[PDB]
DNA sequence: TGCACGGCTCGGCCCGG
DNA sequence: CCGGGCCGAGCCGTGCTTT
């Protein structure tokens, strides 16, 4: 198969807040806080702002 | 030059281990009254204070007063070697070098060296408790075990006939009530409500290898520094001072 | 993990930052699926599998 | 709102623990007679079958039927947390969450919000088994724990009077055999003659935590899936369904 | 084709696994007498010889001589299987291969196929020996475990009713004395004064697996190897050799 | 660009006290 | 029966003739 470097299976940045391993999971159990470079969007309507796109 | 006995080489060696689960080395005053010693974590959260009167000690000879710096690791790693029901003896002559004696089936003496290590002294008087509460260990570090899995932070309440500790987490939490007809609570003594919050991984470090069957008396106040002390063989003291969060 | 309904995932890798000049994030759904169905992902959001080459 | 308590939770806790070693997830069922669960584990080669009577309870008390969703870590790592004395208490209110609360020398009290676990509908029909044999956990633990040794799968074998297990690896050999009048045995009916073979990957996770007194009943044909199951408190049963090899 | 019955499963896991450290490779002859061995490590530092007369095994049945070699780890995990209270059986046939099966609660044959080794006789001559020191193992061995936390070598001292074990590090120093009149030494018997240093390593692995309560032989001299002997079952012995260092 | 060594961390087993 | 010790796994590193 294919991998890469250190394994991979979703393609969002976690930074040192998930370990060596960048286990997103482990991450969010913790309830850890992590800064990342990332890009947000806006809902036009409401107004929410986060990393996703749809409200 | 000081000779110092003691029974039971794992009682001392448990003390030894958690006095050296936050400070790296420290520097234990010996006196004709006893033992004593008084550190501070380095990152200025948990103090430590110890008292160890010549009572205690099977025998207990001494002229004047001296200072002693060993590494708390070494001492620690040592100690470690003493069987439950080896005579753990403490030595000093002219030179500068600490002796630590095991006899059992068989004798056994190791030398450390010292290192001077700089001494600061912070003595905190009494502080205002609104509310003191002495429960058995079981009970709390049961409590710690179980707030530990939901998040790392602990909330202590405290009411009329009524002690809280509970935990809260991103979707889970715990809760443990205790009141005077348990037999955890032993006495409580109130003057107004008061809560707080602490950190798990301090909490866990204090309470760990603490018996089973004991009595831990706890003292805290709205958003101020907990106290927690415990007799060791009926004379000697622990007491720790732990900064609240946020 | 309410919007794709896979709870059990034990494991989610990611990566320390993204490479591409826009910094978007691919949805956590894919990646949980993912996780869940044992395949890993490539730097162009694709998995592959690599053999040698025969007449 | 139902509620329901069980005495001995270390028993509880160890029966969880085994029926979600296969399933990530699981749905339980609340209904007048008692709770049920049943599920396959994602490779889907197992199938898991809980059933627990109303009888075995302390107390039941239901006024409805409905199913719980909750994952199978959290409730297991909480479960954990009960000593060999405690008795269990699960109740839910009208708020969408689970108590867990664990009763003794004091009260601890957990809660876990419910998920929305989908339902998949699976039952197979009663199997023609040619061969069927009841033995003991431990016999069976030891021979799934020497297969794994030596190679990676086993073969069941079984004869008039006569129960082997053998588990050829790639130049060793293990052999285990037993007959009625041995102790390992309790009794033995063979239609006709029998052989097949298994994973031994899923024997050993199903098999693990095996008490040693405690009577498992074997249902298996020829190149047809195996049975296992054992009885909870006489009236509880908690049933596997593996498949065969090739 | 032999059969050979040996109680105690356990003890001759302990023994082979004990002897096993060292080497990885041995040939067994096995005769009317009994069972022999002896090896040296591939890094030409210790030499291990092995016997076992007929007497110890409670049935011995062979004919004539044969030398029947097998890999070490395979045999150890074999034997690693048994119990507390099995009766081993060793038994061949005219078939290469060597059939170890354990009959306590139940009967289970493992095949383990057979390897050559080539075979280099070698026998060290008696040497001059200025020193005879008879101790419980309990005391060597945590003598030993001491001397292992302050320096990767070991000093022996002997002299006139007087035996002393040290252990000298950069810093730190640690020192094991004891006498005739002590209850960890038995008999004392030296000619001259003698000093020696032998590697912790190679102690630590000989000499884990000794029995708290237990009678250890050891002869050495000046600058010289030294020898350690220990009975199993009063009837075989287990002899160690070790190269001495500087 | 595949191989060979050497610092962590980090859980799952075990075994004895 | 609770706790240390020991042993894989899995990340980050180096290095691969030269007067
Ligand atoms: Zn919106």
């Amino acid at each position: 198969e294919r991998k890469m470097k250190p394994p991979v299976q979703v393609l969002f940045p976690i930074g040192l807040a998930g370990g060596s391993s960048r286990d997103i999971k482990k991450a969010a159990e913790e309830g850890k806080v992590a800064e990342v470079e990332i890009a947000f969007f806006k809902c036009p309507k409401c107004g929410h702002v986060g990393p996703e796109h749809l409200c | 030059p000081f000779e110092i006995v003691f029974e039971g080489a794992k009682e001392f060696a448990q003390l030894i281990e958690t006095a050296s689960r936050l400070i790296d080395e420290a520097a234990f005053k010996v006196t004709e009254e006893g033992i004593s010693m008084r550190a501070m974590d380095p990152s200025r959260v948990v103090l430590i204070d110890l008292n160890l009167p010549a009572s205690i000690f099977s025998k207990y000879e001494v002229d004047g007063e001296e200072t002693i710096g060993v590494n708390m690791d070494h001492l620690k790693k040592v100690l470690k070697r003493g069987k439950a029901k080896e005579t753990l003896i403490l030595r000093k002559g002219e030179e500068n070098f600490l002796e630590i004696s095991l006899q059992g089936t068989a004798t056994r003496t190791f030398k450390l060296p010292l290192i001077d290590v700089e001494e600061i002294e912070v003595d905190l008087p009494e502080l205002p408790f609104t509310a003191k509460v002495v429960i058995l260990g079981d009970v709390i570090k049961e409590a710690v075990k179980d707030a530990s899995l939901v998040s790392d932070s602990m909330k202590f309440i405290a009411k009329e006939n009524e002690f809280t500790m509970r935990a809260e987490g991103e979707t889970q939490e715990v809760e443990v009530k205790l009141t005077l007809e348990d037999e955890g609570l032993l006495d409580i003594e109130v003057q107004e409500e008061t809560k707080s919050a602490y950190g798990i991984s301090y909490l866990s470090d204090m309470v760990k290898g603490l018996g089973k069957a004991d009595e831990v008396t706890i003292k805290f106040g709205n958003e101020m520094p907990m106290q927690m002390e415990y007799y060791i063989r009926d004379e000697g003291r622990l007491i720790f001072l732990l900064a609240p969060r946020v | 993990m309410e919007n794709v309904k896979v709870y059990g995932v034990d494991k989610l890798k990611g990566v320390m930052g993204m490479t591409s000049g826009w910094k978007m994030p691919e949805p956590l759904e894919k990646g949980l699926l993912r996780a869940k169905n044992d395949v890993y992902v490539f730097k162009d959001g694709t998995i592959r599998f690599d053999a040698t080459d025969a007449p």
